[PDB]
Protein backbone atom coordinates (compact mmCIF):
# COMPACT_ATOMS: atom_id res chain seq x y z
CA UNK A 1 0.00 0.00 0.00
CA UNK A 2 1.36 3.28 -0.81
CA UNK A 3 0.52 6.75 1.14
CA UNK A 4 1.95 10.48 0.65
CA UNK A 5 2.94 13.23 3.10
CA UNK A 6 4.74 16.19 4.09
CA UNK A 7 7.20 16.30 6.92
CA UNK A 8 8.91 19.76 8.52
CA UNK A 9 12.26 20.74 8.21
CA UNK A 10 14.05 21.54 11.60
CA UNK A 11 16.27 19.47 13.70
CA UNK A 12 14.68 17.72 16.45
CA UNK A 13 10.67 17.49 15.99
CA UNK A 14 8.40 14.62 15.81
CA UNK A 15 5.84 14.41 13.48
CA UNK A 16 3.63 11.23 12.59
CA UNK A 17 1.03 10.18 9.55
CA UNK A 18 -1.40 6.95 9.10
CA UNK A 19 -2.32 4.64 6.97
CA UNK A 20 -5.78 3.15 7.56
CA UNK A 21 -5.76 0.60 5.00
CA UNK A 22 -9.14 -1.31 4.95
CA UNK A 23 -10.16 -4.32 7.40
CA UNK A 24 -7.15 -4.03 9.60
CA UNK A 25 -6.22 -2.03 12.15
CA UNK A 26 -4.54 1.13 11.81
CA UNK A 27 -0.69 1.79 11.70
CA UNK A 28 1.13 5.41 12.99
CA UNK A 29 4.05 5.97 11.59
CA UNK A 30 6.56 8.82 12.70
CA UNK A 31 9.45 10.37 11.14
CA UNK A 32 11.85 12.80 12.35
CA UNK A 33 14.81 14.61 10.95
CA UNK A 34 18.43 14.73 12.33
CA UNK A 35 20.91 16.46 9.87
CA UNK A 36 20.85 18.09 6.96
CA UNK A 37 23.36 19.23 4.68
CA UNK A 38 23.54 21.19 1.86
CA UNK A 39 26.15 21.76 -0.79
CA UNK A 40 26.93 23.94 -4.26
CA UNK A 41 29.37 23.31 -7.07
CA UNK A 42 32.54 25.12 -7.91
CA UNK A 43 34.69 25.31 -10.38
CA UNK A 44 38.29 27.27 -10.04
CA UNK A 45 39.41 30.72 -11.36
CA UNK A 46 42.64 31.87 -10.21
CA UNK A 47 44.38 31.68 -6.80
CA UNK A 48 46.61 34.60 -4.52
CA UNK A 49 49.59 34.51 -2.84
CA UNK A 50 52.59 36.78 -0.80
CA UNK A 51 54.92 37.63 -3.06
CA UNK A 52 59.21 38.35 -2.94
CA UNK A 53 61.40 40.51 -4.65
CA UNK A 54 64.86 39.25 -6.15
CA UNK A 55 68.22 41.62 -6.92
CA UNK A 56 70.74 39.67 -8.10
CA UNK A 57 74.28 41.13 -7.88
CA UNK A 58 74.93 44.46 -9.87
CA UNK A 59 77.22 44.90 -12.51
CA UNK A 60 80.26 46.84 -12.69
CA UNK A 61 82.93 47.53 -15.14
CA UNK A 62 84.94 50.42 -15.92
CA UNK A 63 86.41 52.70 -18.56
CA UNK A 64 83.80 50.54 -20.92
CA UNK A 65 79.92 51.41 -20.89
CA UNK A 66 77.44 48.70 -21.14
CA UNK A 67 74.62 46.86 -22.63
CA UNK A 68 72.06 44.70 -20.96
CA UNK A 69 69.95 42.35 -22.37
CA UNK A 70 66.29 41.28 -22.36
CA UNK A 71 64.86 38.05 -21.17
CA UNK A 72 61.25 36.66 -20.31
CA UNK A 73 60.21 36.46 -16.41
CA UNK A 74 57.25 38.74 -15.63
CA UNK A 75 58.18 42.17 -14.63
CA UNK A 76 61.82 42.15 -15.60
CA UNK A 77 62.90 45.73 -15.47
CA UNK A 78 66.83 46.69 -16.30
CA UNK A 79 68.67 50.37 -15.94
CA UNK A 80 71.88 51.98 -17.21
CA UNK A 81 73.51 54.90 -14.90
CA UNK A 82 76.59 57.03 -16.17
CA UNK A 83 79.52 58.71 -14.25
CA UNK A 84 79.17 56.26 -11.30
CA UNK A 85 82.51 56.10 -8.85
CA UNK A 86 81.92 53.30 -5.94
CA UNK A 87 84.49 53.50 -2.70
CA UNK A 88 84.40 49.96 -1.37
CA UNK A 89 85.90 48.16 1.35
CA UNK A 90 89.78 48.37 1.08
CA UNK A 91 90.44 51.15 -1.45
CA UNK A 92 89.20 52.94 -4.39
CA UNK A 93 87.64 50.00 -6.72
CA UNK A 94 88.66 51.78 -10.25
CA UNK A 95 89.95 54.73 -11.72
CA UNK A 96 88.98 55.18 -15.00
CA UNK A 97 86.97 58.16 -13.14
CA UNK A 98 84.57 60.05 -15.71
CA UNK A 99 83.46 57.44 -17.86
CA UNK A 100 81.92 54.81 -15.65
CA UNK A 101 78.75 52.98 -16.60
CA UNK A 102 76.75 50.50 -14.17
CA UNK A 103 73.60 48.34 -14.98
CA UNK A 104 70.70 47.07 -12.48
CA UNK A 105 68.31 44.91 -12.54
CA UNK A 106 65.44 42.83 -10.72
CA UNK A 107 61.95 40.62 -10.27
CA UNK A 108 59.16 39.52 -8.75
CA UNK A 109 58.27 36.01 -7.83
CA UNK A 110 56.07 33.64 -5.81
CA UNK A 111 57.04 33.01 -2.15
CA UNK A 112 58.41 29.72 -0.06
CA UNK A 113 55.03 29.05 2.04
CA UNK A 114 52.56 29.37 -0.62
CA UNK A 115 51.67 25.97 -0.89
CA UNK A 116 50.70 25.84 2.11
CA UNK A 117 49.24 29.07 2.32
CA UNK A 118 46.75 30.55 -0.42
CA UNK A 119 43.91 32.14 -0.83
CA UNK A 120 41.37 31.35 -3.85
CA UNK A 121 38.69 32.22 -5.63
CA UNK A 122 35.60 30.29 -7.35
CA UNK A 123 31.77 30.57 -8.38
CA UNK A 124 28.67 28.69 -7.92
CA UNK A 125 25.67 27.34 -9.19
CA UNK A 126 22.61 25.23 -8.44
CA UNK A 127 22.98 22.99 -5.53
CA UNK A 128 21.70 19.86 -4.08
CA UNK A 129 20.94 18.55 -0.24
CA UNK A 130 20.92 15.50 1.37
CA UNK A 131 18.99 14.38 5.14
CA UNK A 132 19.49 11.66 7.04
CA UNK A 133 16.00 10.84 9.01
CA UNK A 134 14.92 8.97 11.75
CA UNK A 135 11.70 6.27 11.05
CA UNK A 136 10.03 4.20 13.54
CA UNK A 137 6.83 2.53 13.75
CA UNK A 138 5.74 -1.05 14.36
CA UNK A 139 8.63 -3.19 16.05
CA UNK A 140 11.65 -0.73 14.62
CA UNK A 141 14.20 1.55 15.49
CA UNK A 142 16.19 3.00 12.29
CA UNK A 143 17.77 5.79 10.49
CA UNK A 144 18.54 5.81 6.81
CA UNK A 145 20.41 8.67 4.88
CA UNK A 146 19.27 10.43 1.74
CA UNK A 147 19.01 12.25 -1.40
CA UNK A 148 16.74 14.77 -1.47
CA UNK A 149 16.24 14.99 -5.52
CA UNK A 150 13.55 12.76 -6.61
CA UNK A 151 15.10 10.14 -8.06
CA UNK A 152 16.54 8.15 -4.88
CA UNK A 153 15.51 5.53 -3.45
CA UNK A 154 16.09 3.25 0.08
CA UNK A 155 14.97 -0.37 1.34
CA UNK A 156 13.90 -0.52 4.65
CA UNK A 157 12.42 -4.65 5.05
CA UNK A 158 10.69 -4.72 2.61
CA UNK A 159 9.54 -0.81 2.07
CA UNK A 160 10.44 2.21 -0.34
CA UNK A 161 10.98 5.62 -0.12
CA UNK A 162 11.41 8.34 -1.85
CA UNK A 163 11.65 11.78 -1.39
CA UNK A 164 9.94 14.87 -3.05
CA UNK A 165 12.48 17.16 -4.70
CA UNK A 166 12.50 20.42 -2.10
CA UNK A 167 9.83 23.25 -1.44
CA UNK A 168 12.38 25.90 -3.31
CA UNK A 169 16.27 25.71 -3.60
CA UNK A 170 17.68 29.25 -2.91
CA UNK A 171 20.99 29.03 -0.80
CA UNK A 172 22.77 31.43 1.69
CA UNK A 173 25.19 32.03 -1.34
CA UNK A 174 25.54 34.31 -4.79
CA UNK A 175 27.67 33.96 -7.58
CA UNK A 176 31.31 34.63 -6.14
CA UNK A 177 32.58 33.96 -3.36
CA UNK A 178 35.96 33.52 -1.56
CA UNK A 179 37.39 31.17 0.35
CA UNK A 180 40.45 31.50 3.29
CA UNK A 181 41.15 28.07 5.60
CA UNK A 182 37.52 27.74 7.14
CA UNK A 183 35.75 30.35 6.67
CA UNK A 184 34.22 31.66 3.56
CA UNK A 185 33.89 35.37 2.17
CA UNK A 186 31.30 37.47 0.18
CA UNK A 187 33.54 39.56 -2.12
CA UNK A 188 33.73 40.99 -6.23
CA UNK A 189 36.73 40.16 -6.91
CA UNK A 190 38.47 41.80 -10.28
CA UNK A 191 38.28 39.44 -13.70
CA UNK A 192 41.62 38.81 -14.65
CA UNK A 193 44.68 40.99 -15.67
CA UNK A 194 42.81 44.21 -14.31
CA UNK A 195 44.51 44.10 -10.74
CA UNK A 196 45.15 47.52 -10.17
CA UNK A 197 48.01 48.02 -7.19
CA UNK A 198 47.89 47.88 -3.49
CA UNK A 199 44.08 45.86 -3.51
CA UNK A 200 43.47 42.38 -3.27
CA UNK A 201 43.75 40.15 -6.37
CA UNK A 202 47.32 41.69 -6.80
CA UNK A 203 49.00 38.68 -8.17
CA UNK A 204 46.96 36.51 -10.04
CA UNK A 205 47.74 32.46 -11.35
CA UNK A 206 45.63 29.66 -12.43
CA UNK A 207 46.03 25.95 -11.06
CA UNK A 208 48.46 26.37 -8.31
CA UNK A 209 51.76 24.51 -9.68
CA UNK A 210 53.87 26.93 -11.94
CA UNK A 211 54.88 28.92 -15.30
CA UNK A 212 52.47 31.82 -15.49
CA UNK A 213 51.78 34.92 -13.48
CA UNK A 214 50.84 38.67 -13.63
CA UNK A 215 52.07 41.36 -11.90
CA UNK A 216 52.14 44.82 -11.66
CA UNK A 217 53.43 46.41 -8.90
CA UNK A 218 54.80 49.30 -10.37
CA UNK A 219 58.48 49.06 -10.15
CA UNK A 220 61.14 51.63 -10.75
CA UNK A 221 64.84 52.10 -10.31
CA UNK A 222 66.53 55.04 -8.68
CA UNK A 223 69.71 56.30 -8.59
CA UNK A 224 72.22 54.87 -6.32
CA UNK A 225 74.32 57.20 -3.70
CA UNK A 226 77.31 59.00 -3.71
CA UNK A 227 79.99 56.71 -3.00
CA UNK A 228 78.78 53.67 -1.99
CA UNK A 229 77.75 50.18 -3.55
CA UNK A 230 73.62 49.01 -3.44
CA UNK A 231 70.72 48.74 -5.33
CA UNK A 232 67.98 51.31 -4.90
CA UNK A 233 64.38 50.08 -5.12
CA UNK A 234 60.80 51.41 -4.58
CA UNK A 235 57.44 49.75 -4.97
CA UNK A 236 54.05 49.85 -3.56
CA UNK A 237 53.70 47.70 -0.80
CA UNK A 238 52.28 44.09 -1.12
CA UNK A 239 48.29 43.67 -1.23
CA UNK A 240 47.55 40.28 0.57
CA UNK A 241 48.95 40.87 3.50
CA UNK A 242 47.49 44.28 3.98
CA UNK A 243 44.50 42.46 3.31
CA UNK A 244 44.48 40.19 5.71
CA UNK A 245 44.59 42.33 9.19
CA UNK A 246 41.80 45.04 7.71
CA UNK A 247 39.16 42.56 6.71
CA UNK A 248 35.52 42.19 7.14
CA UNK A 249 33.46 40.59 9.43
CA UNK A 250 33.51 37.22 7.67
CA UNK A 251 30.04 34.80 6.81
CA UNK A 252 29.85 32.79 9.92
CA UNK A 253 28.49 35.56 11.76
CA UNK A 254 25.61 36.77 8.92
CA UNK A 255 24.82 33.68 8.13
CA UNK A 256 20.70 33.72 7.76
CA UNK A 257 18.84 30.97 9.45
CA UNK A 258 21.40 29.46 11.45
CA UNK A 259 22.67 28.20 8.88
CA UNK A 260 25.98 26.86 9.93
CA UNK A 261 29.91 26.20 8.16
CA UNK A 262 32.76 24.05 7.97
CA UNK A 263 34.81 23.68 4.79
CA UNK A 264 37.91 21.16 3.43
CA UNK A 265 34.53 20.78 1.51
CA UNK A 266 32.35 23.95 1.44
CA UNK A 267 28.94 23.01 3.36
CA UNK A 268 25.81 24.84 4.99
CA UNK A 269 24.35 22.67 7.54
CA UNK A 270 21.42 22.17 10.23
CA UNK A 271 19.85 25.03 7.89
CA UNK A 272 15.99 25.15 8.81
CA UNK A 273 13.57 26.61 5.76
CA UNK A 274 10.63 24.91 4.67
CA UNK A 275 8.71 21.27 3.99
CA UNK A 276 10.20 18.27 2.59
CA UNK A 277 7.52 15.86 0.65
CA UNK A 278 7.63 12.01 1.46
CA UNK A 279 5.89 9.41 -0.23
CA UNK A 280 5.46 5.72 0.63
CA UNK A 281 5.88 2.25 -0.17
CA UNK A 282 5.10 -0.02 2.61
CA UNK A 283 4.85 -3.74 3.09
CA UNK A 284 2.60 -6.14 4.28
CA UNK A 285 4.19 -8.08 7.09
CA UNK A 286 4.13 -4.73 9.52
CA UNK A 287 0.18 -4.98 9.97
CA UNK A 288 -1.91 -6.60 12.31
CA UNK A 289 -4.85 -8.37 10.60
CA UNK A 290 -7.87 -8.33 13.36
CA UNK A 291 -6.85 -12.11 15.49
CA UNK A 292 -5.11 -9.90 17.78
CA UNK A 293 -6.86 -6.66 17.38
CA UNK A 294 -8.91 -5.18 20.87
CA UNK A 295 -12.24 -4.26 20.34
CA UNK A 296 -12.54 -0.59 22.42
CA UNK A 297 -15.94 1.44 23.14
CA UNK A 298 -17.73 3.38 25.04
CA UNK A 299 -14.85 5.93 25.07
CA UNK A 300 -14.60 8.80 27.47
CA UNK A 301 -12.06 11.54 27.75
CA UNK A 302 -11.43 13.91 30.33
CA UNK A 303 -8.63 16.67 31.64
CA UNK A 304 -7.04 17.69 34.45
CA UNK A 305 -4.28 20.24 34.08
CA UNK A 306 -2.52 22.63 31.46
CA UNK A 307 0.29 25.25 30.42
CA UNK A 308 1.17 26.04 27.06
CA UNK A 309 3.86 26.28 27.45
CA UNK A 310 7.00 24.68 25.77
CA UNK A 311 6.85 20.65 26.47
CA UNK A 312 4.60 18.18 27.37
CA UNK A 313 2.46 20.03 29.79
CA UNK A 314 -0.75 18.36 28.79
CA UNK A 315 -2.09 15.72 30.55
CA UNK A 316 -5.64 13.60 30.08
CA UNK A 317 -6.83 10.11 31.10
CA UNK A 318 -8.71 7.55 29.62
CA UNK A 319 -11.93 5.23 29.87
CA UNK A 320 -13.06 2.20 28.18
CA UNK A 321 -14.15 -0.82 28.83
CA UNK A 322 -12.14 -3.74 27.16
CA UNK A 323 -12.78 -7.15 26.06
CA UNK A 324 -9.12 -8.64 24.97
CA UNK A 325 -5.43 -7.45 26.24
CA UNK A 326 -3.00 -6.48 23.60
CA UNK A 327 -1.59 -3.19 22.21
CA UNK A 328 -3.43 -0.57 20.46
CA UNK A 329 -2.36 2.98 18.39
CA UNK A 330 -3.17 6.59 19.16
CA UNK A 331 -3.66 9.86 17.32
CA UNK A 332 -5.21 13.39 17.65
CA UNK A 333 -6.40 14.25 14.01
CA UNK A 334 -6.13 18.13 14.06
CA UNK A 335 -2.98 20.49 13.88
CA UNK A 336 -3.68 22.52 17.35
CA UNK A 337 -1.94 19.69 19.35
CA UNK A 338 0.76 16.90 18.70
CA UNK A 339 0.50 13.92 21.04
CA UNK A 340 3.97 12.10 22.64
CA UNK A 341 3.51 8.17 22.62
CA UNK A 342 3.17 6.33 19.99
CA UNK A 343 1.65 3.16 21.50
CA UNK A 344 -0.69 3.00 24.50
CA UNK A 345 -1.29 0.34 26.77
CA UNK A 346 -4.14 -2.59 27.32
CA UNK A 347 -7.03 -2.99 30.11
CA UNK A 348 -7.46 0.00 32.13
CA UNK A 349 -7.11 3.77 32.59
CA UNK A 350 -4.19 5.06 30.66
CA UNK A 351 -3.23 8.73 30.62
CA UNK A 352 -1.41 10.21 27.57
CA UNK A 353 0.60 13.65 27.35
CA UNK A 354 0.18 16.98 24.90
CA UNK A 355 1.07 20.19 23.77
CA UNK A 356 -0.60 23.25 22.80
CA UNK A 357 -0.34 27.03 21.80
CA UNK A 358 -3.34 28.12 22.62
CA UNK A 359 -6.11 29.14 25.53
CA UNK A 360 -8.67 26.83 25.00
CA UNK A 361 -8.14 23.77 22.49
CA UNK A 362 -10.92 21.34 21.19
CA UNK A 363 -9.54 18.33 19.14
CA UNK A 364 -10.64 14.50 18.45
CA UNK A 365 -8.55 11.54 19.63
CA UNK A 366 -8.81 7.74 18.67
CA UNK A 367 -7.40 5.01 20.32
CA UNK A 368 -8.26 2.35 18.26
CA UNK A 369 -11.23 2.85 15.52
CA UNK A 370 -13.31 4.29 18.07
CA UNK A 371 -13.50 8.00 17.99
CA UNK A 372 -13.77 10.57 20.98
CA UNK A 373 -13.06 14.13 21.65
CA UNK A 374 -12.36 16.08 25.04
CA UNK A 375 -11.65 19.94 25.25
CA UNK A 376 -9.83 22.53 28.19
CA UNK A 377 -9.05 25.50 29.08
CA UNK A 378 -5.93 26.58 29.94
CA UNK A 379 -3.25 29.42 31.69
CA UNK A 380 0.13 31.01 30.90
CA UNK A 381 3.12 30.27 32.62
CA UNK A 382 5.56 32.34 34.42
CA UNK A 383 8.83 32.52 32.56
CA UNK A 384 10.66 33.99 29.81
CA UNK A 385 13.54 32.53 28.93
CA UNK A 386 13.74 28.59 28.00
CA UNK A 387 17.20 26.54 26.25
CA UNK A 388 15.38 23.80 24.44
CA UNK A 389 12.96 24.70 21.75
CA UNK A 390 9.34 24.58 19.64
CA UNK A 391 7.32 21.42 20.88
CA UNK A 392 4.41 22.61 19.23
CA UNK A 393 3.31 23.63 15.39
CA UNK A 394 2.71 27.71 16.30
CA UNK A 395 -1.13 28.46 15.99
CA UNK A 396 -2.69 30.17 18.49
CA UNK A 397 -6.40 30.85 17.18
CA UNK A 398 -9.19 30.86 18.92
CA UNK A 399 -11.68 28.26 19.10
CA UNK A 400 -15.07 28.03 17.97
CA UNK A 401 -16.97 28.07 21.74
CA UNK A 402 -14.48 29.34 24.40
CA UNK A 403 -15.25 31.72 27.34
CA UNK A 404 -13.64 33.83 25.62
CA UNK A 405 -15.98 34.73 22.60
CA UNK A 406 -19.10 33.05 24.02
CA UNK A 407 -19.16 36.33 24.85
CA UNK A 408 -18.99 37.43 21.13
CA UNK A 409 -22.63 36.15 19.92
CA UNK A 410 -24.29 37.82 22.89
CA UNK A 411 -22.98 41.39 21.87
CA UNK A 412 -23.13 40.32 18.19
CA UNK A 413 -26.73 39.17 18.35
CA UNK A 414 -27.71 41.43 20.72
CA UNK A 415 -26.65 43.84 18.24
CA UNK A 416 -28.47 42.04 15.62
CA UNK A 417 -31.86 41.80 17.27
CA UNK A 418 -32.03 45.49 18.08
CA UNK A 419 -32.64 46.61 14.81
CA UNK A 420 -34.89 43.87 14.15
CA UNK A 421 -38.05 45.66 15.81
CA UNK A 422 -36.54 48.36 14.56
CA UNK A 423 -36.90 47.17 10.73
CA UNK A 424 -40.33 45.69 10.95
CA UNK A 425 -41.71 49.11 13.02
CA UNK A 426 -40.49 50.75 10.22
CA UNK A 427 -42.73 48.60 7.19
CA UNK A 428 -45.88 48.30 9.76
CA UNK A 429 -47.62 51.76 8.84
CA UNK A 430 -45.49 51.52 5.67
CA UNK A 431 -48.39 49.39 4.22
CA UNK A 432 -50.91 51.85 6.10
CA UNK A 433 -49.93 55.19 4.67
CA UNK A 434 -50.71 54.25 1.39
CA UNK A 435 -54.41 54.40 2.40
CA UNK B 1 -5.39 44.23 18.53
CA UNK B 2 -5.74 47.15 17.50
CA UNK B 3 -7.23 45.95 13.99
CA UNK B 4 -9.95 43.97 15.35
CA UNK B 5 -11.12 46.53 18.34
CA UNK B 6 -11.53 49.37 15.81
CA UNK B 7 -13.60 47.44 13.15
CA UNK B 8 -15.83 45.80 15.84
CA UNK B 9 -16.34 49.47 16.97
CA UNK B 10 -17.42 50.88 14.05
CA UNK B 11 -20.08 48.40 12.93
CA UNK B 12 -21.67 48.58 16.52
CA UNK B 13 -21.95 52.27 15.93
CA UNK B 14 -23.71 53.24 12.86
CA UNK B 15 -26.12 50.42 14.04
CA UNK B 16 -27.09 52.46 16.92
CA UNK B 17 -27.04 54.86 14.71
CA UNK B 18 -29.24 53.35 12.08
CA UNK B 19 -31.46 51.93 14.63
CA UNK B 20 -32.04 55.58 15.66
CA UNK B 21 -32.36 57.08 12.21
CA UNK B 22 -35.42 55.54 10.83
CA UNK B 23 -37.31 55.40 13.80
CA UNK B 24 -37.66 58.94 14.12
CA UNK B 25 -38.97 59.02 10.09
CA UNK B 26 -41.67 56.80 11.22
CA UNK B 27 -42.47 58.77 14.25
CA UNK B 28 -43.02 61.78 11.82
CA UNK B 29 -45.16 59.89 9.22
CA UNK B 30 -47.32 58.65 12.36
CA UNK B 31 -47.56 61.93 13.26
CA UNK B 32 -47.54 64.55 10.67
CA UNK B 33 -50.98 64.93 8.86
CA UNK B 34 -52.31 65.06 12.29
CA UNK B 35 -50.24 68.39 12.50
CA UNK B 36 -51.96 69.56 9.71
CA UNK B 37 -55.19 70.40 10.11
CA UNK B 38 -56.89 73.29 12.07
CA UNK B 39 -58.09 71.07 14.85
CA UNK B 40 -55.98 69.82 17.40
CA UNK B 41 -57.90 66.25 18.18
CA UNK B 42 -55.18 63.59 18.51
CA UNK B 43 -56.28 60.65 20.05
CA UNK B 44 -54.92 58.65 22.60
CA UNK B 45 -52.02 57.29 21.24
CA UNK B 46 -49.41 58.13 23.39
CA UNK B 47 -46.98 55.65 23.09
CA UNK B 48 -44.95 57.95 20.41
CA UNK B 49 -44.15 61.44 22.46
CA UNK B 50 -47.55 63.20 21.61
CA UNK B 51 -47.14 67.08 21.38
Amino acid sequence: YEHTAVIPNQVGFPYKAHVAREGYSPLTLQMQVVETSLEPTLNLEYITCDYKTKVPSPYVKCCGTAECRTQDKPEYKCAVFTGVYPFMWGGAYCFCDSENTQMSEAYVERADVCKHDYAAAYRAHTASLRAKIKVTYGTVNQTVEAYVNGDHAVTLAGTKFIFGPVSTAWTPFDTKIVVYKGEVYNQDFPPYGAGQPGRFGDIQSRTLDSKDLYANTGLKLARPAAGNIHVPYTQTPSGFKTWQKDRDSPLNAKAPFGCTIQTNPVRAMNCAVGNIPVSMDIADSAFTRLTDAPIISELLCTVSTCTHSSDFGGVAVLSYKVEKAGRCDVHSHSNVAVLQEVSIEAEGRSVIHFSTASAAPSFIVSVCSSRATCTAKCEPPKDHVVTYPANHNGITLPDLSSTAMTWAQHLAGGVGLLIALAVLILVIVTCITLR
Amino acid sequence: TIVVVIRVSVVVLLSFAASVYMCVVARTKCLTPYALTPGAVVPVTIGVLCC
